[PDB]
């Protein structure tokens, strides 16, 4: 299937943080979101965005560049991935494997554009592109979710 | 008092045997995949020590990955019950700060210190009863993490760190100046994540400039806000020996700024020279001989602190 | 004999036979194994007034299952026999689910994965346990198809049931076979392998 | 809730529920019931921490099984319960084992008796067990018979095999839907005594 | 010291609760057979008056007895006390007969023998200083009860057997016939009465005009001279002069003259009881037991055959 | 309900011991021997014989009259019952049906004789009758456990000149 993308261009720090909100909130359990973007892209902040929805504090969003995997027991428990000092791919394949499995939990992926095969199709993916200083465009394609690109479309028509 | 201490909360899987806190009988390394390695590991362990003499069992309960730290955790137990042994859960983060003691003997139980690795940014305060809490922390990256990524950014080589620390030594700092994110303000807390992105931008914008010098400045930036929330703290506590662990702590750039300070202002300042299946064992050892064992009960968990 | 047999593929079983008695324990609830299993296994062994050193084999399951359950399982073991280098009997799991049903014939056991995706395998139990297929990853699909070629008698399917005593069973007719292994050769059933080279495939096609 | 079930039909069953926390315990051995069954309660009990008094319901297994057992059983109980009479649930035994069964469908429950004999019931276990026959005595003849007319698809014989999960499941099951007796009021299932007599006739 | 005690070794059920002496609270019997059935009302009707919480100990029989019959009662009473977090005592009921000759008199001299005389029961025991006490002469064959019941039905005659032999025997001729006396004149305390009880059956089958008067008394006779002879004969080689009789055919007319014409020979305290209360003997001897602190543990089988 | 009769005839008290012997020893296991005769047969002395054959003394054989059933756990369980003074029928419905399904422990009744529907088809009866003051007669009815029958009857010649 071909996922719907939602393009959104000039996005400030805290529209970003509130896209995070929205969407993050209006999931249900079980679902991978994948965040692309490069260095300096707001792949963590989103997170932070992210957090909102579960009831937590965005301070204990951390980058996990380092500790590879961040829990954040919530309202719904988010897995905070960062696969950028990732060695070890049988991390995956156990590890994260068996996080898969978790049917009522939310697992976010940082620089989740890695090992493309892995994730599975109907993946939330998210992309992050540098606009200026103060701005950026994300572009989110989610697949088929009646009721998500309707929620998601109402703040891209919010412009 | 034999203690055996087992790690698998760090990459290097290992056990050690350890007499009365001071003396190695035996210590294996496996120079990754903890549940393949550690019974290889105990295998040769017992071959060389006779398990009856074993007093204590040691293992690291946290912080680390939750299935890598269950592996030496599960392990020690069961030694623990079939030696009828006292078990020790050891807090990794809390070890580290005890072995600034082990380095240096004659030091005063009030210190203040600042932990600056990848993924760990803290400051802490040690008390006189040799209780620790965590007063300062990154909000955001590790100022490990930030020498990384902007080294990368700079196009040099791995590890971040010690590139930019040598390279930097042929630049001029202050010839650019970039934000010192956290600095004056009312909290002893970090931000890191500000000034990475700083570097990116002046790396799009600017054409002419010298890699040793964006190098300098970036460190100096970071070395500028490591001092100032490090000794701020000292002041406002009363505490004039502070003590600096973890591995940006290696920084020239630093050790030179901290020393300067602590000439000027007249304070302590304490540096490391790590082993690590030893150092499980010694706060083992240091735990058992006040008889404060943990519970079998006990879980892991991989954000353990303070 | 003296055998203590464990498997935390899922719930917590455990059962420990002392010469002519034998014991059985199960764990269902909110704690956590890392929480209960060495608990347990030193309560138990204290009230049967039962060394470590007088056990004659230590079974393990080691099949398809969760890997923190699994994990602290084995961990556990590799503890409890590291120091005596007791004979350990690998336990597999789903073999241990279809033994544990009463009932005989062609028997299917499976346990979600990934969504989309089934640990699975079919095993013939009328006489003794004859591996009709062995364990694997499989499709939504593919399971369906299995189960109508098949035609299991028995599904066993999510919530498994381990008795105890069957683990001990096993254990000593390993022990008999000559078929343990030492605590440093056991190698578990992660199937969560297949599932990550299976999805590439198929999410090309 | 807090829920205590046991069942001595054949070998001693043992459930307790402590809020969140489901333990089960068996024995098989040499040893008897009596000098078992209340040395493993009283442990228990002691390690989840809860008095009798703490308790919901207490079921109790008095389906057909050893006189010997199911007496150790029954007094047990009524020991724990009278200084409180706490709600207790009567289990049959029969149904506790083919609810303790895995698959479902047709399922026949045989137990040996005295010289060619038998203890018999089947049901069916779609959601709950159906009883297609109620338990009572058959001759080793007439076990046959009731074998291929219901064709089975389980057949429990003699060694008899309850989960105490499901013991546990049932208690809080009675409770619930207002089934529970006191323990003045038990009557166990006597299967036995018929013996003698569908031999004269 | 409230002591709960439960009987079923045999018949009637029975509960008590006692105080740190005779301070009977509360006595229930069933008399007033199917002890699973009973046990359960007693123990409601117990509660009922007496609050459960006040209960310091609980204890009941373990033997001797039949093994299904005493599960019951051994069964509920641990349950009663894992329940209650009291210690329990499982009582010797043999043991609990004899305590109850030192409750029947409060003034008794410790270093004491005793004749258990009894269907189903036939033994010599020293009490010692201390209170313990050891079984030293035994029925090898049939017990004296049963010699009398088994007697009297070979006379054709009601049950129970002791009653109507003593009672037939009042208006016959002892030793109008001489039966056997088998154990008498040995080096032993033991006792065997079925070749007399055989004898009379030969007797009977070599049947003649003879009274069945004549033929109970004579058989009677012979009875109470071995049992008085050899409980005699040990309480003088153990220098005791204190001899109490326990038990059914205690009650035998006949026993009771030719002990007390013997008895009052040699300066002898003999004591018989009165003329019952089996919950209350448990108790007793239970609470006994709490005071010497000598509790029973949880994992305790009932043994049918428990003497001593 | 006739079957394979043993006659033996003048048997004094040690021989019908050591012919109770020779009978249990051979015995398997979970089997049920009636014994029947009047008062002073000898029938609490052929358990006395019985015993033997379980290894332990014969001091402890007693009349169970009164204790209804004695147990003597030794190389096996003997049950030994004694239904004389028997009056409510449930303890054999209840007490003495559930012993019947042990498969390897021997039960001997004491006047069983009076129950007599109630117990198993393939019981071994044994009939005692007395044919002097010092001698008595007995019979041995088993139905087909043709292997007891063999070692039965070698004693026959042990008692050929008596
Ligand atoms: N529109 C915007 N959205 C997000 N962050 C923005 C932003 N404008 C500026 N920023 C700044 O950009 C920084 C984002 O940092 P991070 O979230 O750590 C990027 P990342 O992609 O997670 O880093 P990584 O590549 O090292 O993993 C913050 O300092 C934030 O304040
Ligand atoms: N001489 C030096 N100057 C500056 N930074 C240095 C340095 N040597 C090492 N570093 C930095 O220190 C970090 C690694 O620190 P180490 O303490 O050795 C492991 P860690 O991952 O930081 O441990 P942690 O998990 O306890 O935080 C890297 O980000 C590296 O660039
Ligand atoms: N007046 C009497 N003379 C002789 N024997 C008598 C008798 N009155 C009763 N008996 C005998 O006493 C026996 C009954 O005793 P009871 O006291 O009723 C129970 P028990 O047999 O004493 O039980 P126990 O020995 O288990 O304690 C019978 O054998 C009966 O013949
Ligand atoms: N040849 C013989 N065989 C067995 N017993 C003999 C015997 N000759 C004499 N006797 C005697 O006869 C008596 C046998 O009686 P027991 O067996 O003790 C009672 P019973 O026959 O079991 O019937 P019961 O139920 O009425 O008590 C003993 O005194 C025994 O010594
Ligand atoms: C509907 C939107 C075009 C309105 C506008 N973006 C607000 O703000
Ligand atoms: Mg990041
Ligand atoms: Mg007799």
């Amino acid at each position: 299937q071909k996922m719907r993308h939602l393009r959104f261009e000039n996005l400030t720090e805290e529209q970003l943080k509130r896209l995070a909100k929205i969407l993050t909130e209006n999931l249900k359990g079980g679902e991978v979101v994948i965040l692309s973007g490069n260095l300096g892209a707001g792949k963590t902040t989103f997170v932070k965005g992210m957090i909102r929805a579960i009831g937590l504090d965005e301070k204990m969003v951390k980058s996990p560049t380092f500790t590879l995997m961040n829990v954040y027991p919530g309202l719904k428990t988010i897995y905070h991935l960062d696969l950028y000092r990732l060695q070890d791919t049988d991390f995956l394949s156990l590890d994260v494997e068996d996080i898969l499995e978790d049917e009522d939990g939310i697992m976010v992926v940082e620089w989740g554009d890695l090992f493309d095969g892995f994730w599975p199709e109907d993946s939330i993916k998210v992309k992050i592109e540098i606009a200026d200083e103060s701005h950026r465009n994300v572009e989110i394609l989610i697949p088929e979710e009646v009721n998500f690109l309707v929620e998601k479309i109402e703040r891209y028509r919010k412009e | 008092m034999r203690v055996l201490g087992i790690e698998t909360s760090c990459d290097e899987t290992a056990v050690a045997v350890l007499d009365d806190g001071k003396n190695v009988v035996v210590n294996f390394t496996v120079s990754r995949h903890h549940l393949k390695n550690l019974p290889i590991l105990l295998k040769k362990a017992f071959e060389k020590v006779p398990p009856e003499t074993v007093d204590v069992v040691a293992a690291t309960y946290g912080p680390g990955l939750i299935g890598a730290l269950l592996v030496g955790l599960s392990a020690a137990k069961g030694l623990a019950i079939s030696l009828e042994k006292p078990f020790v859960g050891v807090n990794h983060v809390e070890a580290h700060v005890q072995a600034v003691f082990l380095a240096n003997p004659d030091l005063k139980p009030p210190l203040v210190v600042l932990m600056v690795s990848g993924g760990h940014t803290q400051l802490m305060k040690v008390d006189e009863d040799y209780s620790m809490e965590v007063l300062g922390e990154t909000l955001d990256d590790s100022a490990g993490e930030a020498f990384d990524k902007v080294a990368r950014l700079l196009g040099l080589g791995y590890p971040g760190g010690p590139v930019i620390d040598r390279v930097a030594k042929k630049g001029d700092p202050e010839k650019y100046s970039f934000p010192r994110p956290m600095l004056d303000d009312d909290s002893y807390n970090f931000s890191f994540a500000g000034l990475k992105t700083s570097v990116l931008y002046f790396l799009q914008r600017e054409k002419g400039y010298k890699v040793e010098d964006v190098a300098a400045s970036f460190q100096k930036a970071v070395v500028d806000i490591l001092v100032e929330k490090t000794f701020r703290l000292a002041r406002n506590l009363g505490i004039r020996k502070i003590a600096f662990v973890g591995g940006v702590a290696a920084n020239s750039m630093l050790r030179e700024e901290v020393r300067k300070r602590a000439e000027r202002w007249n304070y302590e300042v304490f540096f490391p020279p790590t082993d690590n299946a030893l150092m499980v064992a010694k706060a083992g050892y240091e735990k058992a001989k006040r008889g404060m064992f943990s519970p079998l009960s006990l879980n892991a968990d991989p954000n353990l602190n303070v | 004999m003296n055998v203590l047999a464990l498997d935390t593929s899922q719930r917590i079983r455990i059962g420990l036979r002392k010469g002519e008695d034998l014991f059985e324990i199960s764990y269902t609830g909110e704690k956590k194994h890392a929480e209960i299993l060495p608990v347990v296994v030193k309560k138990l062994l204290d009230e049967l007034d039962l060394k470590v050193k007088d056990l004659d084999v230590v079974g393990v399951g080691i099949g398809p299952g969760g890997l923190t359950g699994l994990r602290v399982g084995i961990a556990t073991v590799v503890g409890l026999v590291s120091p005596y280098d007791i004979p350990v009997a690998p336990l597999n799991s789903f073999e241990m689910t279809a033994k544990s049903c009463p009932a005989d014939g062609v028997v299917l056991v499976a346990r979600r994965a990934r969504k989309g995706y089934h640990y699975c395998a079919v095993y013939l139990k009328d006489k003794g346990l004859n591996p009709l297929k062995e364990p694997s990853v499989v499709s939504d699909e593919e399971l369906e198809e299995i189960t109508k070629e098949f035609s299991p008698k028995i599904v066993l399917k999510d919530d498994l049931l381990i008795s105890p005593a069957v683990l001990v069973e096993e254990s000593e007719r390993l022990f008999r076979e000559k078929k343990t292994i030492h605590y440093y050769e056991i190698e578990p059933l992660y199937l969560q392998k297949s599932i990550a080279e299976l999805n590439w495939e198929k999410k090309k096609r």
